[PDB]
């Protein structure tokens, strides 16, 4: 076959180094990879502390943790000082994107500013990765922390403060329902994306599964296009 | 001419009569077709009748038909 | 306090304007005549047969 | 006051941009108006590289412009064999994301860059035949965009905090630190001598530093949005800019303005790398509408379009002696064209 | 970095025993791994080959069938299973490592050697000068001539040289050539030219004197030359 | 001598009207599977980028029913004119066609086992389709090539007296006796294992995709009601009266002269249902994906 014994011994290093991306690429196609998003005291460090089983990568926070025999990935984007559409397209392809709000930021003000309360500040951050022209298909694992603070704080201030347009009482049942109506409906795409609400407590234990019982739903999702079922 | 083909005759007729009362005798083996042998008379006003060659006298009548004729 | 940053700023821009700048004409002059001389060093301005390619298949 | 400090500033920028005027005598169109068209250039994909299972990120080319290097996002950096396609090295990464890579001018050392900010430097030519890192590279604050070596012992980093810095190997510590910029940097390249670079940052504006002392000479201003890609012309004369806006300005060093600006009415998508070919005559430019076209450096004419990627076009890369020009698309593939 | 190997001793013709060469200090897994003998009074002589995770295995013509090569990857052991052997194999076994890429010094490390002793197509490579005299400070040039083509298609030619200083195992100073071995000073300088090949050295000491051979790597099996020894 | 027509034979009617749809059907058929099937592996390999596991069996199943179209006009010309082609001929066309015949069935059961594990196994926990795609498709075509021998080993084109030649099965005086075994394999493997299959795989992900919220699953929800349904809809009716042939050979069912012709042309014009369904094959397998569609474009514009 016109080869010298160096040239045909090349080939042979080739394809052992050839099968050991292929035996590791199986292993990264079961990996899960989720993009947290949120602020810095919004319930950041509270949902990662629920299950974490594995400081010079102060770029990007990771978190190996492990549910139910699906290996689970978290690159907490905290530490990148700069826009986040810079590096938004590096992220293009992660299966999911937790998102926090912090629900007793109503009354809440702005540190450098007397304005822009954290939920709207965290409205305009919901929009710009919402609807981003590459985020179109992950879907956005939405949890609703700090609810264990909401429901005594509102019943000497409504939640009138921070929506100018309430037109509702002061029962947690309900204001809850209303809240997540708006965050439902931000996205373009009513069917392309979906949010999966969670009203996470400070001590329960099904906060990893939830988000077991979210991820499942993309990954069927992601191989009933590629089946062409779907 | 087709795609499924099978035995031509499927019941006997085994009650003696007259040996020439048949003028065209048709001969049928038993080869990839059918797993019997059978054989055909007919008379000129349109009825066709087959018997069983397992039989004695319908045996001694089909050689008999074809040294006449 | 935040004069000092914006203080460096005009000491530095200072320098941009000492350097001298030939005209455009003669920089263009060079940019097309060098192009030129190593015209027949580039093997994407010609492509080359298959015997001195070494991206033969 | 501040205003009345800055109002200097303000007033010292206008006799540069009036001599940038007063020198523009005459533009490269009416200069090189008589000039034989450089024509159809077609280019077929000679070999197509299908190692990795994830977005080709960077690439780059030896020296001996056969051995190269691709990084992408699934943790692996496979040094491949341009002539014959074999996997050299599969060197494991410590962190997932990649934004960069670099191939020694020795071919001893190969360095990625990341999203984690530090700068790992691996070792090929080793005892042991392993490939275990020489040192990581820590001291920026932000995320690291493009590295390059300047010998075995120096390297000038890129970053995402408006600071391009200079390294030593042998110790771990900088030697000069570039500031002066605005925006961050995405994109640089050294001179063909290695004394002079120019960073593409995120205000549209490019500086020309010197390794030397370690200030900026020039700034240029020309583009609108951010330039997103960089590199210079081969005889280290000039350095044309690929930005956001789907133009390829072209500068120059000397005159200290742009040169030309190529754009095209059918094109609004970005820039993703740009890079020159030998003989600075043909000015690939990889667009991320999963096209990569081909322009004249002289005349604003366009040339064969080389596509076949099914995603974003990354990085480019033209071969120091000029054969081929390999592209990493994000799709797992490279193309080694010619 | 080191290749140390035990066994040995006297043997009865037709026996059966093993050998064992233990690796330490670098990837065994990624190292195509060979042996090499030397009868008491003549040069080298190739045995066997086993690449990386046992994918391909060679044998020399005189060894084929009756000698078995197996590498332990886990246990980072390199095994030579020799049955019904005769008296013609009264000779040391090396242990010699090569990994095989773009650029790399195949048979760059040798292993020290177990005495092993007995009571009772291929490209042929000879060198013409044996035991030439040599000084201190004069230049020296060895000729080893092959017989066939030793330049491949691909601009590769391949053509290893190789010092065996008295006592201890050779080492390598020249791969394919042109190039100089990984810790070896720049005095030596080989040139070739398809068929006759050159090496030269510019100055020389009282280390450098030893016996040199010229091997090839074209195909398998790869035949070494006879030695070249230096005289003071 | 008395008179009865209880014994009379009946002979094979064989109506011109008859055969001119048949020669008709048969071309149009075959004009359709050029067409469609050819297409699906024209699509699949000028992209070569993205090619996942399911593709792979797109093209294998389009190339099964591609040769099977070859087939197609060689029955078409025997069906006025008789078997004038020679022995030879007949052996080797038989061979090509039940080898598909099979294959073009059995990779629809392999497929749902496919869409089996992507869904259910919905956390990669059992998904051995990572790189056995290779191996398990040649084992459909591996399966079906040791299934046709019977059929291509012993089948003369004999001459039946009084009629045209036919490419007929050819064997000993148990023509009738041994045709009863080699019935079960179109039953078994054609008919019974593929439907287990796919109903026991598909009984599974219509679990999932009812107790999941996805978006849009009603689209997926329907995808598969409709190739079960084809399915049970065009192999089905032709093992129903293949089946019933077998009783009156076995004398289990009552045997009538009325029944003999009806059965003949229900055998014919039911295995025109058969070989619909490789023309609706790539619609509803290919055209009805969304990954497919746009490859699709992208291979228009170019």
């Amino acid at each position: 076959c016109t080869l010298s014994a160096e040239d045909k011994a090349a080939v042979e290093r080739s394809k052992m180094i050839d099968r050991n991306l292929r035996e590791d690429g199986e292993k990264a196609a079961r990996e899960v990879k989720l993009l947290l998003l949120g602020a810095g005291e919004s319930g950041k460090s509270t949902i990662v502390k629920q299950m974490k089983i594995i400081v010079k990568t102060t770029g990007i926070v990771e978190t190996h943790f492990t549910f139910k025999d699906l290996h689970f990935k978290m690159f907490d984007v905290g530490g990148q000082r700069s826009e986040r559409k810079k590096w938004i397209h590096c992220f293009e392809g992660v299966t999911a994107i937790i998102f926090c709000v912090a629900l007793s930021d109503y009354d809440l003000v702005l540190a450098e500013d007397e304005e822009m309360n954290r939920m709207h500040e965290s409205m305009k951050l919901f929009d710009s990765i919402c609807n981003n022209k590459w985020f179109t298909d992950t879907s956005i694992i939405l949890f609703l922390n700090k609810k264990d603070l909401f429901e005594e704080k509102i019943k000497k201030s409504p939640l009138t403060i921070c929506y100018p347009e309430y037109a509702g009482s002061n029962t947690y049942e309900e204001a809850a329902a209303y809240i997540q109506c708006q965050f439902e409906d931000l996205n373009k795409r009513k069917d392309t994306k979906e949010i999966y609400t969670h009203f996470t407590c400070a001590t329960d234990t099904k906060n990893v599964q939830f988000v077991f019982d979210a991820v499942t739903d993309v990954i069927i999702k992601n191989n009933l296009k590629d089946c062409g079922l779907f | 001419s087709a795609k499924e083909l099978r035995c031509q005759c499927i019941k006997t007729y085994s009650k003696p009569f007259h040996p020439k009362f048949i003028k065209e005798l048709r001969v049928i083996e038993s080869g990839p077709h059918c797993a019997n042998t059978e054989i055909i008379v007919k008379l000129s006003d349109g009825r066709e009748l087959c018997l069983d060659p397992k039989e004695n006298w319908v045996q001694r009548v089909v050689e008999k038909f074809l040294k006449r004729a | 306090a935040s004069i000092a940053q914006a203080r460096k700023l005009v000491e530095q821009l200072k320098m941009e304007a000492n350097i001298d700048r030939i005209k455009v004409s003669k920089a263009a002059a060079d940019l097309m005549a060098y192009c030129e001389a190593h015209a027949k060093e580039d093997p994407l301005l010609t492509p080359v047969p298959a015997s001195e390619n070494p991206f033969r298949e | 006051e501040l205003d009345q400090l800055r109002q200097e500033a303000e007033q010292l920028k206008n006799q540069i941009r009036d001599a940038r005027k007063a020198c523009a005598d005459a533009t490269l169109s009416q200069i090189t108006n008589n000039i034989d068209p450089v024509g159809r250039i077609q280019m077929r994909t000679r070999r197509t590289l299908r190692g990795h299972l994830a977005k080709i990120y960077a690439m780059h080319w030896g020296t001996d412009s056969r051995l190269l290097v691709s990084a992408s996002q699934d943790g692996k950096l496979i040094i491949w064999d341009s002539y014959t396609t074999n996997k050299v090295h599969a060197i494991p990464l410590r962190s997932s994301w990649v934004m960069t890579c670099a191939y020694a001018p020795s071919g001893n050392y190969v360095a990625c860059g990341g999203l984690d900010n530090i700068c790992s430097i691996y070792n090929l030519k080793t005892r042991e035949g392993n490939v275990r890192v020489s040192r990581e590279l820590a001291g920026h604050t932000g995320y690291l965009s493009c590295c390059r070596f300047l010998d075995d012992n120096q390297i000038v980093t890129s970053s995402g905090d408006t600071t391009c810095a200079l390294w030593d190997i042998e110790t771990g510590q900088q030697t000069t630190t570039f500031t002066g910029h605005t925006g961050d940097v995405m994109s640089l390249s050294l001179a063909p001598d290695t004394r002079l670079f120019v960073s593409g940052a995120c205000d549209a504006s490019a500086k020309l530093w010197d390794v030397r002392e370690g200030m900026c000479r020039q700034t240029f201003t020309g583009h609108e949005s951010d330039i997103n890609a960089i590199c210079f012309f081969p005889n280290g004369n000039a350095f044309a800019t690929g930005s956001d806006d789907a133009t390829c300005r072209l500068f120059d060093l000397r005159a200290d303005q742009e040169l030309m600006t190529y754009s095209h009415d059918n094109i609004i998508c970005g820039i993703t790398s740009v890079s020159f070919s030998k003989s600075g005559r043909l000015l690939l430019a990889g667009y991320d509408d999963f096209n990569c076209n081909v322009w004249d450096a002289l005349k604003a004419d366009r040339a064969g379009v080389l596509a076949g990627h099914d995603n974003r076009v990354s990085c480019l890369g033209v071969t120091d002696d000029g054969m081929a020009v390999a592209t990493g698309s994000w799709d797992s593939f490279l193309k080694i064209w010619n | 970095v080191q290749l140390v190997e035990s066994g040995g001793g006297l043997v009865q013709p037709g026996g059966s025993r093993k050998l064992s060469c233990s690796a330490s200090g670098f990837a065994f897994s990624s190292f195509g791994m060979h042996w090499v003998r030397q009868a008491p009074e003549k040069g080298l002589e190739w045995v066997a080959y086993i690449s990386s995770g046992s994918g391909t295995i060679y044998y020399a013509d005189t060894v084929k069938g009756r000698f078995t090569i197996s590498r332990d990857d886990p246990k980072n052991t390199l095994f030579l299973q020799m049955t019904s052997l005769r008296s013609e194999d009264t000779a040391m076994y090396y242990c010699v490592r090569s990994i095989y890429y773009y650029g790399s010094s195949p048979f760059d490390f040798w292993g020290q050697g177990t005495t092993l002793t007995v009571s009772s197509s291929d490209i042929v490579m000879t060198q013409a000068t044996s035991s030439v005299p040599v000084t201190p400070g004069e230049s020296v040039s060895i000729s080893c001539r092959s017989s066939k083509s030793l330049l491949h298609s691909n601009g590769n030619t391949y053509l290893y040289w190789f010092l065996q200083r008295p006592g201890q195992s050779p080492q390598l100073l020249i791969y394919r050539m042109s190039n100089l071995a990984s810790g070896v000073p720049d005095r030596f300088s080989g040139s070739g030219s398809g068929t006759a090949f050159t090496l030269t050295i510019s100055r020389l000491e009282a280390e450098d004197v030893g016996v040199y051979y010229c091997m090839q790597h074209l195909e398998y099996p790869l035949t070494f030359g006879a030695g070249t020894k230096l005289e003071l | 001598p008395p008179a009865d027509e209880d014994y009379s034979p009946c002979m094979l009617e064989t109506e011109t009207l008859n055969k001119y749809v048949v020669i008709i059907a048969y071309a149009l058929v075959f004009l359709l599977s050029l067409l469609g099937n050819s297409l699906v592996m024209l699509v699949i390999l000028y992209s070569r980028v993205g090619r996942s596991v399911t593709d792979v069996y797109l093209l294998n199943l389009a190339l099964a029913d591609l040769l099977f179209a070859l087939t197609l006009p060689i029955w078409a010309a025997s069906k006025v004119n008789g078997w004038i082609f020679g022995t030879f001929l007949c052996k080797v066309v038989s061979l090509l066609k039940e080898v598909n015949f099979y294959s073009g069935i059995l990779l629809l059961a392999c497929i749902s086992v496919d869409r089996y594990l992507a869904i259910v196994h919905a956390t990669r926990t059992l998904t051995q389709k990572r790189h056995l795609v290779k191996f398990v498709c040649l084992g459909c075509w591996g399966l079906s090539m040791n299934l046709s021998l019977p059929f291509f080993l012993f089948r003369q084109a004999y001459h039946p007296n009084n009629s045209s030649p036919v490419c007929y099965e050819v064997l000993g005086n148990d023509t009738a006796k041994w045709r009863m075994v080699l019935r079960i394999l179109p039953h078994t493997f054609g008919f019974i294992v593929p439907l287990f299959v796919m109903l026991f795989c598909y009984g599974f992900t219509l679990r999932t995709l009812f107790k999941a919220h996805m978006g849009q699953k009603h689209r997926a929800m329907r995808v598969i009601f409709a190739v079960v349904l084809i399915f049970l809809l065009c192999w089905l009716p032709y093992n129903l009266v293949l089946l019933a042939d077998t009783l009156m050979r076995t004398q289990v069912i009552q045997e009538s002269c009325e029944r003999r012709n009806n059965i003949g042309r229900a055998l014919d014009a039911t295995e025109i249902l058969g070989f619909l369904h490789s023309c609706l094959n790539p619609i509803i397998y290919a055209f009805i994906g969304q990954n497919f569609r746009h490859g699709f474009l992208k291979i228009l514009a170019m």
